[PDB]
């Protein structure tokens, strides 16, 4: 129909713009149905060298990676692939990652064993809560919000306490807990 | 199962501390961790101090019990744990008579910190057990446990003497 404009304009721009965080392989394989969204077809002649512009194709903190070799490979994948269901793809791909639809933030954690925090992407969903990886972003971790007992953020910090689900509470520096508790309040009193 | 079950009680105890640390630093990181009266800084120091060090002591001992001495390893994580109870009462009162916040957040953190590497050197010592026919695997995640432990004694150790200097305590 003209909503599949709409839904693709709305997965794509969430993507650039670092709303919906993916890993750099899955940022290329985007830029690739994006390619033959704006490109039509890959031609090796045209769809050159610098031929892209990357500050519209990646969000910012790949544009420095030196994609182009890979989105070149995404878009000559999709061959004479339409518009219409190129845009379906991506869609079909940014709803395909357990990342999608996920509201994040970036903390910090302690390292377990050692006096060193490292950066985290928090996320919360309607399901769960879950641990990703600032750069891969792997999911490295879930949570049910169904195991999640209590909770406390400060000016500083959240944390969360699983009861028995597991052994300690997991804590993070923020100065987004509130939010971040609000959030997890919020799902948790409509699971009732 | 021999050894085997002084782990398992030795790693509650140690999950137990460490829950007993994270409400310290949830009170605390909210300027609600109440000052602990009825004992003085001295002796809450001198409490934390002891115990760092009797921990210390034990590592190398536990971790080489762990490559060879199944009957051996089961005294020394139940001696390695028995230290913890009182390190984790001092550390809190200690750091509810803090007065610098973050000085006050660090003992706490790096009281955990200790407790976590001395929960891993647990895991890894008590899957190690008395059998020596242990993979290499189960080798190089013992040495790194201890490794991680003896770093954990250092930090905690020097941010004890500089809270030691913040409030007089000799």
């Amino acid at each position: 129909p003209v909503q599949l404009n709409l839904l693709y304009v709305q997965a794509r721009d969430d993507i650039l713009n670092g709303s919906h965080p993916v890993s750099f392989d899955k940022a290329c394989e985007f830029a690739g149905f994006q390619c033959q969204i704006q490109f039509g077809p890959h031609n090796e002649q045209k769809h050159k060298a610098g031929f892209l512009d990357l500050k519209d194709f990646l969000p910012k903190e790949y544009v420095k990676q030196k994609g182009e070799r890979k989105i070149f490979q995404a878009h000559k994948n999709c061959g004479q692939m339409s518009e219409i269901e190129a845009k379906v793809r991506y869609v079909k791909l940014a709803r395909s990652l357990k990342t999608y639809g996920v509201s994040f933030f970036l903390v910090k954690e302690k390292m377990k064993g050692k006096n060193k925090l490292v950066p985290r992407l928090l996320g919360i969903t309607k399901e769960c809560v879950m641990r990703v990886d600032e750069k891969t972003k792997e999911v490295i971790q879930e949570w049910s919000l169904t195991n999640i007992k209590r909770w406390a953020a400060s000016p500083k910090s959240f944390t969360l306490d699983f009861g028995d689900y597991q052994d300690g509470y997991y804590s993070v520096q923020t100065t987004e807990g509130e939010q971040i508790a609000q959030l997890i309040a919020g799902y948790i009193d409509i699971i009732l | 199962a021999p050894g085997q079950l002084e782990c398992e009680t030795a790693i509650a105890a140690l999950n137990s501390c460490l829950r007993d640390l994270d409400q310290a630093s949830l009170a605390a990181v909210s300027q609600q961790l109440a000052p602990r009266e009825g004992i003085s800084q001295e002796a809450l120091h001198t409490q934390m101090l002891t115990a760092v060090q009797e921990i210390s002591h034990l590592i190398e001992p536990l971790a080489s019990a762990a490559r060879a001495e199944a009957s051996q390893l089961g005294h020394k994580v139940s001696q390695m744990a028995q230290y913890f109870e009182p390190l984790t009462l001092a550390a809190v009162g200690a750091a509810s008579k803090t007065l610098s916040h973050p000085q006050q957040m660090a003992l706490l953190d790096q009281t955990k910190t200790l407790a976590e590497s001395a929960l891993q050197l647990l895991y890894t010592a008590k899957e190690a057990g008395g059998n020596p026919k242990q993979a290499a695997h189960t080798q190089e995640a013992l040495e790194e446990a201890v490794q991680m432990m003896t770093e954990a004694v250092e930090d905690l150790t020097t941010t004890l003497n500089e809270a030691a200097s913040a409030a007089g305590v000799v």
